[PDB]
């Protein structure tokens, strides 16, 4: 994982625009716990991936992300997440039951055309604050690499890919409850 | 003061009876660092961690920073991460390979071995070397497993395991080839006590046949399936060590709890089939009919914990008495089909990890349990540990050592009774086996 | 460990002496869970925060987290929350209505009276279940207010309150309809000791009628007005309880403070007309002219405070020496006209929340002060408690019990002198009133 | 409170541009403290508001706001604002004397046209961060549903009501000495 | 420092997008330790700048930043910069080898022009997120007072000064190895 | 219980040894406060930081906040930032000028030499004012430097520095002009024992001379140059004080380092023309050869550390075992050309802050050492101060005092033992010089 590559002619005042509202909608959606609405966002071939990242000496830098065969905080298919979406829409999901609270700050949208019509590839930064029961609070900061296809939904994209570069090695949160 | 009488009042296997002091207080953890921690086999990863000369892994001994490396002699050593002119780390990476360690501070220089061969300016200012490398720990495999005892007094590995070892090789002893561990270690935060983690681990099915994991399990089920035709498995056993602490437990014959969490792949390979049945021959002089072992939980004492069937490892690392930290890998039959091993990869990271559909539930519990700790009320009376008491007999047919039901604490209170134990006899004349 | 002896010479109520220690010392701390807040009455709150069946509010008592559930019978039942197994929450939510209550991580099932009814595989593994269920507290209800204790020793809760009654008369019973909460409760986190901001309620008009409040009485009175016109009340009492260190204080005939904090037409409904008249009518027994209170504060040993002409409400809850969590509420008479009651909730919001324009500089003393008790020499001296030394006088012809100025720490080393003897007395029998 | 309700149609780049604009002035005056120049943007009619939160089972969810008829960490006029602003920029006013050091970051803008011409609602997120005396730091989260309307101000936009839902149950800060 | 004087009049919709595009390209650079390209980014004449801010009452609100001749957190030239970054990206490094993981999250552009050509005044606000080793977690707020020039390189711009207004009084970080 | 001869044992200067514990160990730390910085001389700052009449800086010793104030009369008083009413903070910002000072909590005011002077209702209420102040620290002056001293039966500044006054005067008395302190106070926080920083800059030169600023050097060379080319000396000395735990290390002759650090300006400044001849001139009765010296560090033992040559001093406030506040600030010669006070100020910036290309790699070091040292085999062999062991001595030819090698820990095992001495002998009838 380098430098995202964006292109040098910067994606038009629309597609910029249109971009960054889908990330709006969709920071509502799970700020709201919209959970069904949002997973209807993933598309059938979705991959959705959070990699573990290690502290490297400069010399071994390539070796600071786990692999496609090692082990990861998330990696996952559509047939999973429709298991989680079921766990932690659960009564007896006690993990979010009761619910946390967070908030999803969405910047830093860079928007990057494909080999394929109305699919793009986009790089954004986040905080997602989480704060649950009493006095709980968890902050995490990272980045997004997303596939996007248009879609006829109310958010006119759907998710065909996303990776999470999260700035962390050990998790200081005592879970992910949450989805990024 | 905590004299061992006070200390022996702690717990009560005989009453099933715990103080919900040994949770929480600080006092006791020091204690624990130097009495438990301090004089234990634990854990610190696989050889397959460490696969090449100068391989190395930094890891934990309690909250002693320790590095674990491959040396030239195909050994394996593991020293304390500090230097010992002035405490500086002496490895500051989480892994890699080294041809040599150098102190960042002032230069003081180790070869991969942790013997001290380098003092900068030693003729102008200078004592010998060769007494001032980092302490060192004795290094003993099990099949696989790297465990670490820093005192020279303790007991060996294999009598430290004792009759454990059955349980171990169910995991660790199915094929020639032995295990390897999938890349990645995952490692986060939970502020709980070690216990209640090592606890779980060793004798606790009871929570996963009742509410903890009833959204994990339904996570697993097919879409079309819900909660109510889940097979609820009622059936199996759970054994206590005879010396030291260790405990299992594992349901038999019915295979719903490993078909939701592992799938049917991984079942099948488990129970039905070549590989299956050349693990019940490997293991057939203890009797044990392993392919009906479908669902399994182990603690070592104190703080390493695996799951057998979903071949899940973790690492407790006390950070006082209010925190953990969990340090998680996985394992696989070396020569296991690719696609064997991309299920277990799959279902691991699904339902272990700290986003995991199980995981997410265990530390929601110990989070709340932690911090009820605080109440002078919530210390004051004894916790009930009682599930069991008297049913277990060292008789079984098809498995070995003190066995009872599946749903029981008989696990639980040998290990709360071996941590006492460790905790009030400062002498191995009197503790060991 | 700290000597009664030791304990005695922290507090010097004749000399007018305080040893800073009280407010930093770990070891005091956790004496003070044992012998001040597990047999102190403690406020939980409202009649009508749970008014129906199975209706609960999550609190605690000390750091003891508690539940507080209304029963079929009309009772109020109060339970540590915290299951005897092993030590998960029982009631996971801030409030509700519950039909009963199930342990998340075994499946230990309790009716809504806290008692155990149902354990999981009990057959099959076991034992009383009538000896298992969370530790009970006693209930007390003071016209509306929920109070509870552990000890069973301990005097009931109005032999407790003494002759603080009427004072709390003032504002609960100045109709047969009784009061009413105003819904939702704040919460939010101050690094201080408890014993700062009981003190305050219980006898610092001082620091409200000198330099504290001069910004929160700037934002209360009108625009056109500043500083320079705002209406100093200097007329006013102090009481102290004469057992319990309890106090409180309050103006008399200077209707300025009230009127900045609580506006017109409440200082016109709390001072004139019908509802003003009855409330003297019946509180006439204690002799009080209520109507010439014009602004009163006051706290109930160890952590219930209130501001009777404002009807703001307030609950500590220590979170060691050097923080606290404030839970505050308020009340409205339950027959109170709805204008009456939106201008109460209106300027309790204003003035008293997190956000409050009072509250605000409150904080801001509380938390330089516990930061200044991490040195030394700030520990090393005693501080200073001597105003209205020798000054109050059992036989005011207006107000019953022991009666000073308004200014004044009578009140105030009352409150200390009562925390140093329950300290240091471990028995009830001496302890009593 | 539910997910906000945004329009099919996105508004246009010029009135998208134009409410994320206002907002980052309005950010620069609080942040530096320009109470006064700040309070001129509330409207007469101003309901300036933040509702408790917490913590339910999923099955009463529906409890986890406060109404109208309860208590609120804020719940203000343009009088009682007036109040608040005369006591920030108090010589006497100890909370904000020395005053805090803050950051309003804000992002996710959202615009929704009203009934009335030139009168917009508007969703968005936050992070305030608040550094005061020698270490303290209080970091809160969470969006803001505002109506804003046209001003002819060194803006652009009048205040006409804000709700803040802040992700929180129990407030881990001392106080609310800031403005949001 | 007072409130950032903005024009009356708003940037255009392109300018405004090509600075934000700026921003997040060059936070990319950042995060992804592109030290090399990112130092290529400051001009011949660079000041780069972070006073120290101070706890004063409103009397004295007029020393809260340290001056041109006080001691500052960073006062920096192209060539003091230069040496920064031969640390940065040096074996020997141990503040920052391994090297951190850093998030710079960037929102509240506001844009103003100047006398020359091609020369814009910019406003900025940051949350910066520092994660660091096994455990360590800082956190920064502020905001960022630049001097941009039109540049034929890749990100569309030259860093001609940069003032960083950090809130912070005492830094609760054991160092500043990363830049803002 | 920590008995003197407990303490004894955690230092031995004979044999080069430290106990790992010292660093760690809370109740230690407790002592501390009492036995060191109860009654040290602490750096507060430079006349100059309060030039007027009524100019203030808040600062600490240890952990007590105190007000350094400018009186009329030209002498400056240092007063406990508490007031002894209810314990709050009396100065409540950083630094200004003050006319009086007021509480913010109920209106004690007092005037700038730290004097009660007005009680709010005092008449009314209450005695006597002027035993109720806060508490007065000693205050004494060393050639611009502000130091302060609670305990009245410590020896006098004078006599507490003793042989290391001339090691100071290399930064302090190099014109009759005298030194003045650039603006501003950098403040930053960083998780380790106070102690490795006071010896680091006591002793450590070798820290400079091996690996941890490789990279500092790096970015101080030209850009032509490279790291196998720079010119690191190896030539110097170290001094450690005759009684006081004081010490400096220095290079001789090889401006190598200091030319990196501080550049050509103000290397040639230090070492060649007028104001070095002045100097040299001013000095030499000292026995000191001045111009030879390029780059030097120094303590005055607690806590006052700084760089003859590079002009940064620094103070280290205490904040529990496991972490320090450091406060920064340079000083220049009063009458130095403007050019070299500019050069001072972008150069101490460039390497000394909290951002500097030196100071960003000793954080990253001791952040290190503080963690391996919550482990318990981590502190349970001592650490070696072995270093230069039996080879200083007191009639060195070139150097005034205990002399020996630049990479040496004579000043380190001398900065121990009093610490050891501090920590274990109550009376300064035996402590005293
Ligand atoms: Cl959670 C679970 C699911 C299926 C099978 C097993 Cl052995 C477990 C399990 C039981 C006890 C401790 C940890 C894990
Ligand atoms: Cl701060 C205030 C204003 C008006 C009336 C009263 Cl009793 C108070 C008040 C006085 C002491 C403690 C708490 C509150
Ligand atoms: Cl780091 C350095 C470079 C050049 C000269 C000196 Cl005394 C030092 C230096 C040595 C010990 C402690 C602090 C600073
Ligand atoms: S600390 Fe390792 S060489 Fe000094
Ligand atoms: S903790 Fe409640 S059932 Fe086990
Ligand atoms: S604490 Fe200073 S006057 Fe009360
Ligand atoms: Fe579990
Ligand atoms: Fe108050
Ligand atoms: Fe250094």
């Amino acid at each position: 994982f380098k430098t995202f590559e964006w292109p040098s002619k910067a994606a038009g005042l629309e597609l910029q625009n249109e971009i960054e509202q889908f990330y709006y909608r969709e920071a509502q959606l799970l700020d709201h716990r919209a959970y069904e609405a949002w997973f209807a966002l993933l598309d059938k071939d979705i991959h959705y991936f959070m990699p573990l990242r290690t502290n490297r000496m400069i010399r071994e830098g390539e070796l600071e992300y786990s692999g496609d065969q090692d082990l990861a905080h998330f990696d996952e298919t559509h047939e999973t997440m429709y298991g989680r979406i079921r766990k932690v829409t659960s009564d007896v999901g006690w993990a979010e039951n009761p619910p946390s609270r967070t908030r999803h700050l969405v910047s830093n949208v860079i928007v990057k055309e494909t080999a394929t019509p109305d699919t793009f590839e986009v790089n954004s930064a986040f905080i997602l604050y989480r704060n649950r029961l009493e006095r709980q609070v968890d902050i995490f900061a990272g980045e997004r690499r997303d596939v996007l296809r248009r879609a006829d939904n109310n958010l006119g994209f759907s998710i065909a890919k996303r990776t999470i570069l999260l700035d962390a090695s050990t998790l200081l949160s005592n879970n992910l409850s949450m989805f990024f | 003061n905590w004299t061992p009488e006070a200390i022996r009042g702690l717990v009560d296997q005989e009453k099933g009876l715990l103080d919900p002091r040994i949770y929480a207080d600080q006092s006791l953890y020091e204690l624990e660092l130097e009495r438990v921690f301090g004089r234990s086999w634990l854990l610190l990863g696989h050889e397959s961690h460490v696969p090449e000369t100068g391989d190395f892994l930094a890891t934990y001994m309690g909250e002693d920073p320790v590095v674990m490396v491959r040396q030239k002699d195909k050994s394996i050593k593991v020293f304390l991460n500090q230097c010992r002119h002035r405490g500086m780390r002496i490895c500051r990476s989480d892994a890699g390979n080294a041809k040599a360690f150098t102190c960042s501070y002032h230069g003081w220089a180790y070869d991969i071995a942790g013997k001290l061969v380098n003092v900068p300016f030693e003729k102008e200012a200078f004592f010998d070397k060769a007494e001032w490398g980092p302490l060192q720990a004795r290094v003993a495999t099990y099949k696989g497993l790297v465990f670490a005892n820093w005192d020279v007094q303790a007991p060996d590995l294999e009598t430290y395991l004792g009759d454990a070892r059955p349980y171990m090789d169910v995991m660790l002893d199915r094929t020639p080839a032995g295990t390897v561990a999938i890349g990645g270690m995952q490692k986060w935060v939970i502020p709980c006590n070690w216990k209640f983690a090592a606890e779980q681990f060793c004798s606790d099915m009871y929570h996963a046949g009742t509410t903890t994991h009833l959204s994990g399990i339904l996570a697993g089920i097919p879409p079309e399936m819900d909660l109510s035709q889940a097979q609820i498995p009622t059936k199996g056993n759970q054994f206590r060590a005879a010396w030291g602490g260790h405990g299992s437990g594992w349901y038999v014959d019915e295979p719903g709890s490993l078909l939701a969490v592992m799938g049917p792949k991984v079942t099948q390979y488990w129970t039905e089939g070549p590989a299956a049945e050349l693990a019940e021959q490997r293991l057939g002089h203890t009797g044990m009919p392993v392919r009906r072992m479908v669902g399994q939980h182990m603690t070592i004492f104190p703080t390493c914990s695996f799951l057998p069937a979903m071949n899940n490892i973790r690492i407790w690392h006390p950070r006082g008495p209010n925190e953990i930290e969990v340090w998680a890998f996985t394992l696989v039959d070396a020569d296991a089909p690719a696609e064997i091993k991309e299920e277990y990869r799959r279902h691991n990271i699904r339902n272990f990890s700290a986003g995991g559909v199980f995981e997410q539930d265990d530390g929601e519990n110990w989070v709340e349990i932690q911090k009820g700790l605080r109440g002078y009320k919530a210390k004051s009376q004894p916790l009930n540990a009682q599930m069991g008491l008297g049913r277990s007999q060292t008789g079984h047919p098809d498995f070995p050592g003190n066995v009872g039901y599946v749903y029981a604490e008989e696990a639980a209170r040998g290990m709360y009774h071996h941590w006492m134990r460790m905790m009030s006899e400062p002498s191995w004349a009197t503790l060991k086996p």
